[PDB]
RNA sequence: AGCUAGUUGGUGGGGUAAUGGCCCACCAAGGCGACGACGGGUAGCCGGUCUGAGAGGAUGGCCGGCCACAGGGGCACUGA
RNA sequence: GGAGGAAGAAGCCCUUCGGGGUGUAAACUCCUGAACCCGGGACGAAACCCCCGACGAGGGGACUGACGGUACCGGGGUAAUAGCGCCGGCCAACUCCGUGCCAGCAGCCGCGGUAAUACGGAGGGCGCGAGCGUUACCCGGAUUCACUGGGCGUAAAGGGCGUGUAGGCGGCCUGGGGCGUCCCAUGUGAAAGACCACGGCUCAACCGUGGGGGAGCGUGGGAUACGCUCAGGCUAGACG
RNA sequence: CCUGGUCCACCCGUGACGCUGAGGCGCGAAAGCGUGGGGAGCAAACCGGAUUAGAUACCCGGGUAGUCCACGCCCUAAACGAUGCGCGCUAGGUCUCUGGGUCUCCUGGGGGCCGAAGCUAACGCGUUAAGCGCGCCGCCUGGGGAGUACGGCCGCAAGGC
RNA sequence: CCGAGGGUAGGGCCCGUGACUGGGGCGAAGUCGUAACAAGGUAGCUGUACCGGAAGGUGCGGCUGGA
RNA sequence: UAAAAAUGUUCUGGAAA
């Protein structure tokens, strides 16, 4: 279930930095600022050419790693996300994007990742009207997600909320800061999305 | 310049009286990702030596490769030796549906949506150069008029 | 609609009965080529009025005893031997094939 | 005693073309004489024209070449590079109209007996008729 | 071949044939050790492989292998036969599933202890 | 690799809701087979299912349609 | 479980004894609240039937829930399971020790004979996760029975050679027929499934509604280039 | 003496009568078999001599089937161009057999070599195709087991299919 | 009359089994030789026939995949 | 195209690279 466990340690391996932690992992030392190296006893000496597999694989799990979501969700969807009419570039990773706790993410409520599902898994979060606690609910255009009342006291909800006065969302989503809304205007693009993944390999990954 | 990428490197043996003697073969692919590809084996005692070989001669057997939104015009059959290669052109976001070989080219051609298939022989080296006389071989409706004017 | 089918007649050495070679040809399953092939019926011939080489359309009809399913329905050509013989001829090599 | 007057026509057309000969004769053939119109107007020989060899009728094909080339081998390219029977009588091949071949993506083009006439790809496509594949020609 | 010999006498089916008659196909197969010994391998290598010869209920007398080190049959042992080959072993074809019935799992193991019965220590 | 005596056809019967050698006398000698008859083996068929770029290949469990059977076997009674 | 949390505790493992790794992982700090608890608690069930109207139409009335005190909702609410395979190449993943053609591994090639990324253990890593491997069987890859789409001088593959039966195949011009073939129309092609669109269970899996395919075969109509058939004409094949 | 194929020339006659060919039928080197005949030379088997560790072999001296004829069987082969039959098409150079020519040389049929284009894994093939095409037939699907067994047909047998 | 089944008798197909026996495949370090690969020391291969512990030898004819 | 010339045997199992 969702891994949970040594996540810092992937920010490193992939060594293309990653903040699934948010506040520390954004901080002179995302364990990648001091290691810009994979774990294991050897992990700092010569790397052989990476096989044309290799690379694939890591720009998967780069992507995959990069939400929490297991395998078996993220290759799943990445189907539905062939069949779809398009570019299975964008689609899939808009697919990603519609991921309820993820777009929690996307619009702060959340420091990181992993804890924008809790709050999922918890009700602190609702959507058009009624709650929703599918960490996988798909977010639809038009629809606002709204933190619920009983934590708008919480301490969290606080500074989490607070670290949006001043910053921008995404080109793409809204926000009623103060009335915890904010819309999912559209499916987020590929340019918007500045992930440090290359998609199109991804993709190749799943060829074979 | 290019990107320049290598297919495969291997090691040959000659025989003598004091047993066999080593030598390297590069097998390098060049290109800009719009347009020019070009393929060259290079020979030589080290590998550095060789890969270094193959990229020169890479830069002379060159191919303006009729690219369309990513893709090649018509599909073709080519065969080269024993080894014979079909180039299938494909539509938007398909990708490149080759061998690495193949794709290596292909890809440094500047190609993005194209399926493929290795059929008789797959040696490598064959097969590439296969790959190379099927680029050269295409044509666009353009060219393709220019032949049966009037 | 009954079937009706036109063969060529071979034997009728049956009373009132005469067997029809109807060919039909038709595109191979799998490999395209057209290819001819055959069935014999038995005709009725309540009248006894066809003979042998005698090209006849056979109509459907109710049972008129076991494998008689078929009547004749009119006379299309006489005399034809010839298809007679090709039919007969097969039969003949056929007395070669044994062991 | 020649089992398939056409094929042999495409055949002694390829054969010329490969070697860079002005002309090609092939026995004549109303029907044949057909295909050839087609080929000429979709541009792949430079025309035909029924003449007389040895008090015979036969069918003069005027080949068609692009120009001269660089490097070695300066053989110029060919205008007629691909021409194979389709239908043959050891098994013939007839299409519906919606099944009808594309040839080349575009680029080329199959050769269709219709009870229209003998008309290529599109031309059969927009009469909406099919037929018996005579061959194709890239 | 023209078409016309295709039509005739057409193409021919391959039919595979299998590398382990435990009938039915049976994903595996039950059975008595009649013999427990150790056969000499094949060339290359040299040693001294243990495999017992097993009475199956396919009505069939087979010779299988022991996987693993140290085992516990005698010539009555009710067994699993699994199927799966052994290169050196010119006779074995099959198997004999480690943990199943008189067949005890590897004492100690501690890898892959999955293909080997040994269930899983108490780090205790 | 040849097979066939109710065997193939006829006429008049019995029979049936009804065709028919389905069954019966009598008559005629027929019928079928390398386009694979007869025989031996295996098997319920299909919609579909899995796989495949496709053509194909494999399959027929659940659900739906048809068939057949009811310990093995023969028969009829009631009755639409 | 989440967010914090050390130029980085211990233990275990490596080491060119400086140190490196497991690792922000833990511990530790706050924070949420799977379970469980208390209260509330369904849809699926509206007609048969009854009354007004004629036991018709239409309107109104009453009984009925196995699943269940379940789903679901409100309030309260505890940090609360992790395993399996693999890490020589194919193929993602490497070191130390043990052993010494032994014990064992093995899908293919092959690993072991005293320095083994291949055996066995450990550390470390990779993969996938309430799963993960193994065996059996089907398709793919296998254009490796090749219709699409292969071959036969030397790799498997030309019959010892003739004559010829069935069969297959067939030159040039014209006309009639229209079986092949092609075109329009039309009947048929159940349902489910599949695909697409949209909906209903918090999502999904399931599920509903709608939409679109369909060759085949029947019927009627039409075309005539090519194949076929009848007929007439030819001489370039063939024979004399 | 009887008889087959076949090629050139004249273009005179027929008017597609054509190609191919599962089966069938015929032929089919040598050895081998059955009658009888024949038998010089040769020569399996067999006997010596020599060689050799041995020598059922190589070498030497002998020698019977057989080899030869007739009639009838046998039906195999590296029966080979290891390359099925037919037709059309695609540079030339050279030597050669046989025919016709307005006998510099041309033109037809055949036998060789080298080589256009093209083909091939390569070697090579290349108007005598292994090139480019259409028609029909035979045959191949990893090595061994094995051209073996069982069955059937054939044969006197040996064996063949 | 027909008729399930039973009974006597004789054929056909297939499966299991049998003293003994034929060859076959496989199996780290057995015995004899030396046929083949370099005129492999007698050019090799080949159909057949006779012969020999064994490879094989010789006869007849054929092949070049030998000079 | 024609094609002469040698009496005389043998080397355990793995692994080399």
């Amino acid at each position: 279930g969702r891994y949970i466990g040594p996540v810092c340690r992937l920010c490193r391996r992939e060594g293309v930095k990653l903040y699934l932690k948010g506040e520390r992992c954004y901080s002179p030392k995302c364990a990648m600022e001091r290691r810009p190296y994979p774990p294991g006893q050897h992990g700092q000496k010569r790397a052989r050419r990476p096989s044309d597999y290799a690379v694939r694989l890591r720009e998967k799990q780069k992507l995959r790693r990069i939400y929490g979501i297991s395998e078996r969700q993220f290759r799943n969807l990445f189907e539905e996300a062939s069949k779809k009419k398009g570019v299975t570039g964008s689609v899939f990773l808009g697919l990603l994007e519609s991921r309820l706790d993820n777009v929690v993410y996307r619009l702060g409520f959340a420091v990181s990742r992993r804890q924008a599902r809790q709050l999922v898994r918890h009700g602190h979060i609702t959507v058009n009207g009624r709650r929703v606690d599918l960490p996988s609910y798909r977010v639809r255009p038009g629809d606002e997600i709204a933190v619920a009342e009983k934590s708008r006291n919480l301490e969290l909800i606080r500074q989490n909320l607070e670290a949006m006065k001043g910053r921008k969302v995404g080109p793409w989503l809204s926000l009623d800061v103060e009335g915890m809304k904010g819309k999912f205007l559209r499916l987020p693009d590929r340019e918007d999305l500045a992930l440090p993944v290359n998609e199109q390999l991804v993709i190749e990954f799943y060829s074979r | 310049d290019f990107e320049e990428k290598m297919i495969l490197i291997r090691r040959t043996a000659r025989m003598q009286a004091g047993g066999r003697r080593f030598r390297f073969g590069a097998l390098v692919v060049v290109g800009d990702r719009q347009g020019r590809v070009g393929l060259g084996f290079g020979k030589a005692p080290e590998v550095p030596l060789a890969v270094q070989k193959a990229g020169y001669y890479a830069r002379r057997n060159m191919v303006e490769v009729p690219l369309q939104n990513g893709t090649i015009p018509h599909e073709i059959e080519v065969e080269f030796g024993a080894s014979k290669i079909v180039l299938k052109p494909a539509a938007p976001g398909t990708g490149v549906i080759a061998g690495a070989v193949p794709r290596a080219i292909l890809e440094l051609a500047g190609v993005t949506d194209i399926l493929t298939k290795e059929l008789g022989s797959r040696n490598p080296i064959n097969i590439a150069y296969a790959t190379m006389e099927a680029l050269r071989q295409l044509r666009t409706k353009a060219d393709v008029e220019r032949l049966r004017k009037g | 609609p009954k079937k009706v089918l036109t063969g060529v007649v071979v034997s009728d050495k049956m009373q009132k009965t005469v067997t029809v070679l109807v060919e039909r040809q038709f595109p191979h399953p799998l490999y395209g080529k057209v290819i001819k092939r055959s069935k014999k019926y038995l005709a009725h011939d309540p009248e006894e009025k066809y003979k042998l080489g005698d090209v006849v359309e056979i109509i459907e009809s109710r049972p008129i005893s076991k494998r008689k399913r078929f009547r004749v329905l009119r006379l299309v050509e006489s005399g034809r031997m010839d298809l007679v013989e090709k039919y007969l001829i097969r039969r003949q090599n056929y007395e070669s094939l044994s062991k | 005693m020649l089992t398939d007057p056409i094929a042999d026509m495409l055949t002694r057309i390829r054969n010329a073309t490969r070697v860079y000969k002005e002309s090609t004769d092939v026995p004549a053939s109303r029907f044949k004489e057909e295909i050839l119109r087609i080929l000429a107007r979709e541009g792949f020989i430079k025309g035909y024209e029924r003449v007389d060899v040895d008090g015979k009728p036969y069918l003069r094909v005027y080949l068609k070449y692009g120009p001269r080339r660089q490097g070695p081998d300066p053989r110029p390219e060919q205008v007629i590079h691909h021409i194979r029977r389709i239908s043959k009588p050891g098994r013939r091949v007839y299409v519906g109209v919606k099944e009808i071949p594309r040839v080349r993506r575009g680029l080329g083009i199959a050769i269709l007996s219709t009870s229209k006439g003998v008309l290529t790809d599109r031309e059969a496509r927009k009469l909406g008729v099919g037929g018996e594949l005579i061959c194709e020609v890239w | 071949p023209t078409i016309n010999q295709l039509v005739r006498k057409g193409r021919e089916k391959v039919r595979k044939k299998s590398k382990v008659p435990a009938l039915k196909g049976a994903p595996f197969r039950r059975g008595v050790c009649t013999v427990v010994r150790t056969v000499t391998p094949k060339k290359p290598n040299s040693a001294l492989r243990k495999v017992a010869k097993v009475r199956l209920t396919s009505g069939y007398e087979v010779t299988a292998y022991i996987p693993g080190e140290g085992h516990n049959l005698q010539e009555h042992s009710v067994v699993l036969i699994r199927g799966g080959r052994v290169k050196d072993l010119p006779g074995v074809r099959y198997h004999i599933v480690r943990g199943v019935y008189d067949a005890a799992g590897v004492k100690d193991r501690k890898k892959s202890r999955s293909k080997y019965g040994t269930k899983k220590p108490k780090e205790a």
